[PDB]
RNA sequence: CUACGCAGUA
RNA sequence: GGCACUGCGUAG
């Protein structure tokens, strides 16, 4: 029957399925059906997980029994499953001793041991001088590392003698330096990953060196309680008054980083206040039962509850919208956006969404080469550092951030702060790390659905530093046009229509295909979120050196990534994710989209059985992209350039940070060479922890339908100067219910309304090219509506209501 | 120059001020038992901190962590020093029962001191 | 149609209600958010006009 | 190009 | 009472 094999001969290389006491499965049977996944087939995952009694057959009678959003308890059943694996991996390490000691050169493949952990193949080995046979076992582990967080193998290690039956450890609770059991993990399990491994990334060579690193730490950190993770304190003395100040961090990843200018000054003022080991330390401990987050102190006496208030109504347009036709039984135009109120327990509860983050190990060989490729996205772009007098800010009148916010808003920060003082706090960030506290609060905007959303307000010394080493990068994405990224292109005066056709760009059998993200700000990995940063820090070869890159990271690391969230009046410790109050949320989503688009493709090819590929090209291209990802230790150049240009050929993508519009060639996708909405079923499944359904997934054949909906816009072909140019055009319920029901009650009545409404006007023009009535009546609508504010309230107003200035707003002259 | 200095003082105040709600009886033993002497910051609270505060959604999980007067957590034993609910009531350690569960205004906040 | 009038009905209903300072307490609060909420998002205009009526009586009530 | 206000998008 | 981008609005 069908097998998974992991093949690599002088014709065929790559993971596949191919038709070919000894169980009946083996590992990489078990390694390709956690990778590759498909509700439709799922049978040999069904034997795996009832053969060894996981579960039962009664379980997955269940619907959505693999989501694991849907039904968390999977992840019980997944752990069943881990002993077993790290029996495996022991037995592993036994087995290459074997061959060092036989002086075997051989390499290691998943398909050759069976589920029991025994080794049953010798073949590809060739005799040595003894003790001294080296195993290859770059492949091996690499495709097993997902696998090893997935069914949580190394579970077993928290226990007394690594067993199951005895109570757990008692580590010490004042220790948080365990670098010598990270040596200790490191060497019973990945015994021969010959690669060096540092404990403690501050350690490391290079950026590559940092992910390898930092993958394994994740892993290891798993073992050690939770409590010994984040800022190293210490009790100095400054006027002659003790305090407590973080003098290092703790990172799951990035392991034990302390500072070097460790002194026991508005600046150190800010460093001070900013850091959470003064608010915790003086606050009273917490058990919050509301979630499974872990807890670190109450900031104040009682705990706050807020509540969202509902929105307000505008009886005047709904009123005129009655009158003229809309809103009428069995229309096709309705109301579906509205302003969902909350109660008080709605914030815990959203920040309760972070039990969706797990520690993922992601594959290194892979995600080292979808890191180089995707770097080749970004060689457009310029980036670097910039001194405090060059950097621009929007707006100062926002929120400062927690605690910062209790005496004035960023203005009166920047103010105080002079230009010499940024630096000064900018080269200190550098060399140390400066723990932050970011506020959640409650959002009050137009939904769809009655979930709650919210805004991590960050502090201000995070969004000065951050400010001044991103800023260039940002910008220089932002201003970019006719590339990947299309961040900072403006849908309006023919934008879209360029975009489109950039998108379109020398494709032979283009069919268009988009995606969405489930839980998109909550699931994302940490090692993604890492990589993502060392990609936007690419920029600074030459400006800032290797401890100063990596101190960044770590800043970046304890700001964003494992943030302290003062949820409620309450200091809790964020798994992951990302901040949406964050400088780089934006481009960090673009590079982890980028990212999850690159791995598909990848999995889409080397999946492929090679040999049943017709073209030479493509089957040279698999061979030389397997021996290049597991085989090939430094970077190709080369080869990066040629599948870069392969992909930017057959797979053009249009990027916005989550929306995705991809135009593909039909034949090579139908063949397997390009990834497809199951790969990326798959990617998201084994790496973002997340189950893709097909209802947020959509395929267009016909590209004169154009995509179906980006950014919350469908687009369409309509007629302009005799030639077809793509217009997008809103949802018409979106569009009244923003008219309906406003914000405040200060924006029911005044001159406001009309900007308002104009805004409106110029979003929801194009849908008077609709076919369907109605939508073209909405515009209409609001352009006699218009029309009867200008009378209420009262030559050139005059061009509000007409629609040739709603006309020019989509002409390609400006 | 008025603002800087304003929030200058301000900031110091507020940070002396959490630190004359420091105590270091526990804080400097626990300084003094590290090698180190560096410590995580989320074992200060745990080992120093004299007062807690629990959120209790269900009775269920009241029941499980602190159905009587005193209990224990963080291997300490905790006594009860207040119960209020959600409109930051008093409720009597009577009024919680399995009958008296739909008249409270959950999720309720204990409040108790160490012993 | 009567779906859309009686989303704004109940719409102004729980602004009134929040008005009247009824979000002080945490079980009315949510009860009247929760059938708001249902209200909003319901397809059956008869359980619709349920809920309206529901939410009526407990604004009538004080 | 600056300040302010609003609208849309993630 | 958050970031980034685009577009309008009243003032030079
Ligand atoms: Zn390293
Ligand atoms: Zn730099």
């Amino acid at each position: 029957v069908y097998r998974a094999f992991d093949i690599y001969n002088d014709k065929v290389a790559g993971f596949a399925k191919f038709l070919k006491r000894l169980t009946k499965y083996t590992m990489a049977d078990l390694v390709y059906a956690l990778r590759h996944f498909d509700e439709g087939n799922c049978d040999t995952l069904k034997e795996i997980l009832v053969t060894y009694n996981c579960c039962d057959d009664d379980y997955f009678n269940k619907k959505d029994w693999y989501d694991f959003v849907e039904n968390p308890d999977i992840l019980r059943v997944y752990a069943n499953l881990g002993e077993r694996v790290r029996q495996a991996l022991l037995k592993t390490v036994q087995f290459c001793d074997a061959m060092r000691n036989a002086g075997i050169v051989g390499v290691l493949t998943l398909d050759n041991q069976d589920l029991n952990g025994n080794w049953y193949d010798f073949g590809d080995f060739i005799q040595t001088t003894p003790g001294s046979g080296v195993p290859v076992v770059d492949s091996y582990y690499s495709l097993l590392m997902p696998i090893l967080t997935l069914t949580r193998a190394l579970t077993a290690e928290s226990h007394v003698d690594t067993d199951l039956t005895k109570p757990y450890i008692k580590w010490d609770l004042l220790k948080y330096d365990f670098t010598e059991e990270r040596l200790k993990l490191f060497d019973r399990y990945f015994k021969y990953w010959d690669q060096t491994y540092h404990p403690n990334c501050v350690n490391c060579l290079d950026d590559r060196c940092i992910l390898h690193c930092a993958n394994f730490n994740v892993l290891f950190s798993t073992v050690f309680p939770p409590t010994s993770f984040g800022p190293l304190v210490r009790k100095i003395f400054v006027d002659g008054v003790p305090f407590v100040v973080s003098t290092g961090y703790h990172f799951r990843e990035l392991g034990v980083v302390h500072n070097q200018d460790v002194n026991l000054s508005f600046k150190e003022l800010l460093v001070y206040a900013a850091d959470p080991a003064m608010h915790a330390a003086s606050g009273n401990l917490l058990l919050d039962k509301r979630t499974t987050c872990f807890s670190v102190a109450a900031l104040t006496n009682n705990v706050a509850f807020q509540t969202v208030k509902p929105g307000n109504f505008n009886k005047d347009f709904y009123d005129f919208a009655v009158s003229k036709g809309f809103f009428k039984e069995g229309s096709s135009v309705e109301l579906k956006h509205f302003f969902f109120a909350q109660d008080g327990n709605a914030a815990i509860s959203d920040y309760d969404y972070y039990r969706y983050n797990l520690p993922t190990m992601c594959d290194i060989r892979q995600l080292l080469f979808v890191v180089e490729v995707v770097d080749k996205y970004f060689d457009c772009y310029d980036g670097g550092c910039i001194n405090a007098n060059q950097v621009i800010v929007n707006n100062l009148d926002k929120s400062a951030g927690f605690p910062f916010n209790k005496w004035g808003k960023a203005r009166l920060y920047y103010d105080s702060m002079s230009y010499e003082d940024q630096d000064a706090l900018f080269a200190y960030t550098k060399r140390n790390v400066i723990p932050t506290i970011t506020q959640m609060n409650l959002k009050y905007a137009i939904s769809a659905k009655n979930r709650a959303r919210t805004v991590a307000g960050v502090s201000i010394c995070s969004t000065m530093t951050n400010r001044q080493f991103h800023q260039k990068l940002l910008k220089s994405i932002a201003a970019t046009r006719g590339a990947t990224v299309v961040i900072g292109t403006s849908k309006f005066y023919g934008g879209w229509h360029n975009m489109l056709k950039t998108v379109y760009s020398d494709v032979e059998n283009p069919h268009l295909m988009g995606w969405d993200y489930p839980k998109c700000d909550r699931a994302m990995p940490n090692m993604l979120r890492i990589m993502a940063s060392l990609v936007l820090a690419r920029k600074h070869t030459t400006c800032c050196s290797l401890s100063h890159r990596f101190y960044r990271l770590a800043n970046e690391c304890a700001q964003v990534l494992s943030e302290m969230v003062m949820c409620g009046g309450s200091l809790y410790v964020k798994p992951g994710g990302t901040s949406s109050g964050d400088a780089t949320t934006a481009y960090a989503n673009s590079v982890f989209n980028i990212c999850q688009a690159v791995t598909a493709n990848v999995n889409a090819l080397l999946s492929t059985d090679g040999n049943k590929i017709a073209d030479k090209y493509v089957r040279n291209l698999q061979h030389r992209l397997y021996e290049c990802l597991y085989r090939n230790r430094d970077v190709d150049t080369d080869f990066v350039n040629e599948f870069y240009a392969y992909l930017r050929k057959h797979f053009s993508m249009m990027i916005l940070s989550d929306d995705a519009v991809v135009c593909f060639n039909s034949t090579y996708a139908s063949q397997g060479l390009v990834a497809s909405i199951k790969n990326f079923k798959s990617v998201l499944y084994y790496q973002n922890n997340v189950f893709m359904s097909e209802a947020k997934c959509w395929t267009e054949t016909d590209l004169t339908k154009g995509p179906h909906e980006f950014c919350s816009q469908h687009t369409m072909l309509v007629k302009q100067g005799d030639d077809y140019v793509y217009l997008p055009y809103p949802d018409p319920s979106r569009i009244l219910g923003a008219g309906c029901f406003v914000d405040d009650i200060v924006k029911t009545d005044g001159t406001l309304m009309i900007e308002r409404f104009v805004s409106l006007a110029i979003d929801a023009y194009p849908l008077t090219k609709h076919p369907n009535q109605e939508y073209a009546d909405v515009f209409h609508l609001y352009l006699q509506y218009i029309r009867k504010l200008h009378d209420e309230l009262t030559d050139n107003t005059s061009r509000y209501w007409e629609p040739e200035f709603y006309e020019a707003m989509y002409t390609p002259h400006t | 120059e008025d603002k800087r200095a304003k929030v200058t003082s301000a900031m110091q105040t507020m940070l002396f001020t959490m630190l004359r709600k420091l105590d270091n009886d526990a804080l400097n033993n626990i300084i003094n038992n590290a090698r180190d002497g560096c410590v995580p910051l989320n074992i200060i609270p745990l080992t120093t901190a004299a007062k807690l505060m629990v959120v209790i959604p269900d009775y269920n999980t009241y029941k499980n962590t602190c159905d009587g007067t005193t209990f224990t957590y963080a291997s300490a034993l905790w006594e009860i020093q207040q119960v209020v609910d959600a409109d930051s009531k008093i409720v009597q350690l009577s009024e919680i029962s399995m009958d008296n569960s739909p008249n409270l205004a959950w999720p309720l906040i204990v409040t108790a001191l160490r012993a | 149609s009567k779906m859309s009038d009686v989303k704004c009905t109940s719409v102004v209903l729980l602004s009134v209600l929040q008005q009247l300072r009824v979000e002080s307490s945490s079980k009315l609060w949510a009860q009247c958010v929760q059938l708001h909420n249902d209200i909003l998002l319901a397809k059956d205009t008869t359980e619709a006009f349920e809920k309206m009526v529901s939410l009526l009586s407990v604004l009538l009530s004080m």
